[PDB]
């Protein structure tokens, strides 16, 4: 029943991947990359 | 051995139950209270003989 658009689904997928990688659930995440300015402000960038 | 066994924490089980219910409601296109969000059909009968 539930419909969506391609861009919205891509956004949701990438957000889910970032949330999984940041919280050390998926192993071997690059520590240096996860300290960028974008990810430091993830408390405000996780919602459109 | 005739002793008793330790018990689980009810609060964590409550968290799991709430999460399961919320996810099930979300996936089946229902409101937070279980009310359906879609209108059904009537299938009107096709006259008598």
């Amino acid at each position: 029943a539930i419909k969506t658009t391609r861009l919205a689904e891509a956004i949701a997928g990438i957000q889910l991947y970032i949330n999984r990688a940041l919280n050390r659930i998926e192993p071997n995440a690059r520590a240096d990359v996860s300290t960028r300015q974008f990810f430091t402000d993830w408390t405000v960038n996780n919602r459109y | 051995v005739g002793l008793f066994l330790p018990e689980y924490n009810p609060a964590l089980t409550d968290y799991w139950q709430t999460l399961r219910l919320r996810l099930f409601n979300l996936r089946h296109n229902l409101s937070i209270d279980g009310q359906p969000l879609s209108l059904a059909i009537y299938a009107e009968p096709t006259d008598p003989k």
